[PDB]
RNA sequence: GAUGUCGGCUCAUCACAUCCUGGGGCUGAAGCCGGUCCCAAGGGUAUGGCUGUUCGCCAUUUAAAGUGGUACGCGAGCUGG
RNA sequence: GGAGGUUGGCUUAGAAGCAGCCACCCUUUAAAGAAAGCGUAAUAGCUCACUAGUCGAGUCGGCCUGCGCGGAAGAUGUAAC
């Protein structure tokens, strides 16, 4: 994870999720790109 | 479109013991599956089968389709075997199945053992293939992710048990 | 299996041996550098031998590989056309003295103009969109 | 040898004359140190000529107290003087002989050296 | 028409923005080590040399020698440098 | 299928569509950007751009706007209806 204020998509794989009244954003590429709160 | 439109077209042997709030599909090839449905749904009787909603929310539009999904994995559960397919990566390591008991060797100090549930029963035909038989896919793979996560795989050298799906994770340096 | 155009391959034509003009360059593809040296005897004395020779490769995996039949090849003959051999360190901004359109007639004579454009004209057209490559210029 | 600041001499030929406890190795503070436990040691008086010079900081295993070793009886060994065996980095001694006698309560698998070079 | 001011001793209690131990994600994480960030307050959390000192600088340890609030805790409990 | 030249250049096994500075034109073709893009940073692959079938009713984005959601951690006890 990397907890931010602002999540945002980076690459083109990043498909963004609210999960639980969080959004979070899962990359199915790469690991780097999952954030976690914003 | 929508999966809620599409119907259902059971095939050969099918009985549905339908009291109206609960469904019940009998078959060859194991049977006794049966679903209670949440209460804001339209179900026919025909050689298919139809469902819709009542009232027009954003919930029973999604009720009508995870519904419609449960339904048609309890037909083919009884016309066809579920299965997954694991296999194991790494030296030293088997997998030695003992009727009900899934015994095996990942490189720790004490063997794991394994226990099935009643249903399913796995068969290893080699000693790094694990087949899982069953007859309702939540419960198949709930019990292929549990011995899975018994030695996850590693991007170095994918030393670890791991599925069919061949897009595992990889570095080298 | 391994269907894709543009596989860059450039070694000899009638020798696939020599590596260091790609050197590993066909390990994951699956068919080692070796056996490719019966494909590139079957093609010679036209597709500027001696120099290491690029061509589009099929790869296939039952012991046989085409090459299109592109005689004269527009990727180094077309360093030639300039006269040079290095290029410019950047292309089509940076020049030695760029080619021009009469100097694009000797390369253009066997272009096989079926098997690589429609007609000839366009084919002379092919190299005036293949000596856009090199620290070169299509002016006239 | 019990307690910081505890002079006590050495039962070695190499070392020096006395020495005195500046720190019990071991947990977090022991407070005492038996027989058969490290110290660290520095000299405060050395022989005209040996092999250690005055005021360095070594390190040494402790063999003889006044204080006694008790064993799984009524029955404790308890001498009249402190002593104590110097180290190097490693635990091996310094010296080659040693002085009067020590305990066959210590002897472990890493002190079976000066067991063997000593006259009990 | 009086609320006795700094450091030490004794005895403490809460916070979590965690020093140690417990559970995890990513790594320019081979292994041993680490770096960084989410969850966690249950129990722990050094003896000395020098200075009025808190602080600090050193010597030697340790699993670790946490940061703050409580009249910068505590003189009808002690000391008085 | 995913392009015809083609390793597109000095470059570097590899700089090629995926060192650096860049070329970005022209054409076999129903189709193709000498390339979006990870892939062995790199060679594949598989995609993207593209076209054929297959599928047989909606789909995609932006603007204004009502009420809400994260951002939001403290010390005696819930403790900013
Ligand atoms: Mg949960
Ligand atoms: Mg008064
Ligand atoms: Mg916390
Ligand atoms: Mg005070
Ligand atoms: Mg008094
Ligand atoms: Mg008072
Ligand atoms: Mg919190």
């Amino acid at each position: 994870m990397k907890v931010r204020a602002s999540v945002k998509k980076l690459c083109r794989n990043c498909k963004i999720i609210r999960r639980d009244g969080i959004v979070r954003v899962i990359c199915s590429a790469e690991p780097r790109h999952k954030q976690r709160q914003g | 479109s929508r999966v809620a439109k599409n119907p259902v077209k059971l095939p050969a042997g099918v009985e549905i013991k339908l009291a109206g709030q609960q469904l019940s599909i009998k078959g060859a090839k194991g049977a006794l599956e049966l679903k209670v449905h949440p209460s804001v749904e339209v179900i026919q009787d025909s050689g298919e089968l139809r469902f819709a909603a009542r009232n027009g929310d954003q919930q029973t539009r999604a009720m009508a389709g995870t519904t419609r999904a449960l339904v048609n994995n309890m037909v083919v559960g009884v016309s066809q075997g579920f299965e997954r397919k694991l296999q194991l990566v790494g030296v030293g390591y088997k997998a030695q199945a003992k009727g009900q008991v899934l015994s095996l060797s990942l490189g720790f100090s004490h063997p794991v053992d394994y226990e099935l549930p009643a249903g399913i029963v796995a068969e290893t035909p080699s000693q790094t293939d694990i087949l899982i038989k069953g007859i309702d896919k939540q419960l198949v793979g709930q019990v292929a992710a549990e011995i899975r996560d018994f030695r996850p795989p590693e991007p170095y050298k994918g030393k670890g048990v791991r599925y069919a799906d061949e897009v595992v994770r990889r570095k080298e340096a | 299996k391994k269907i894709q155009a543009y596989i860059k391959l450039q070694v000899k034509a009638g020798q696939a041996n020599p590596s260091p003009p790609v050197g590993p360059a066909l390990g994951q593809h699956g068919v080692n550098i070796m056996e490719f040296c019966k494909a590139f005897n079957a093609k010679t004395q036209g597709q500027e031998p001696g120099l290491p020779t690029p061509v589009i490769i099929t790869v296939y995996s039952d012991r046989s590989f085409t090459f299109e039949t592109k005689s004269t090849p527009a990727a180094v003959l077309l360093k030639k056309a300039a006269g040079i051999t290095s290029g410019s360190a950047r292309p089509n901004s940076q020049k030695v003295g760029t080619v021009t359109r009469a100097q694009l007639e000797e390369i253009a004579k066997t272009k096989q103009a079926d098997l690589t454009a429609a007609d000839l004209d366009a084919a002379v057209r092919t190299i005036a969109g293949s000596a856009r490559s090199m620290g070169l210029n299509v002016e006239g | 040898m019990i307690q910081t600041q505890s002079m006590l001499d050495v039962a070695d030929n190499s070392g020096a004359r006395r020495v005195m406890c500046i720190k019990v190795l071991g947990g977090s503070h022991r407070r005492y140190a038996g027989i058969g436990d490290i110290i660290k040691v520095t000299v405060k008086e050395a022989i005209p000529r040996g092999k250690v010079k005055k005021g360095q900081v070594m390190t040494a295993v402790v063999v003889r107290t006044k204080h006694g070793v008790r064993r799984t009886d009524g029955s404790i060994i308890r001498f009249d003087g402190n002593a104590a065996v110097l180290l190097n980095n490693k635990q091996e001694p310094i010296g080659t002989r040693i002085f009067g006698p020590v305990t066959r309560e210590l002897r472990t698998e890493k002190f079976m050296k000066i067991v063997s070079l000593a006259p009990e």
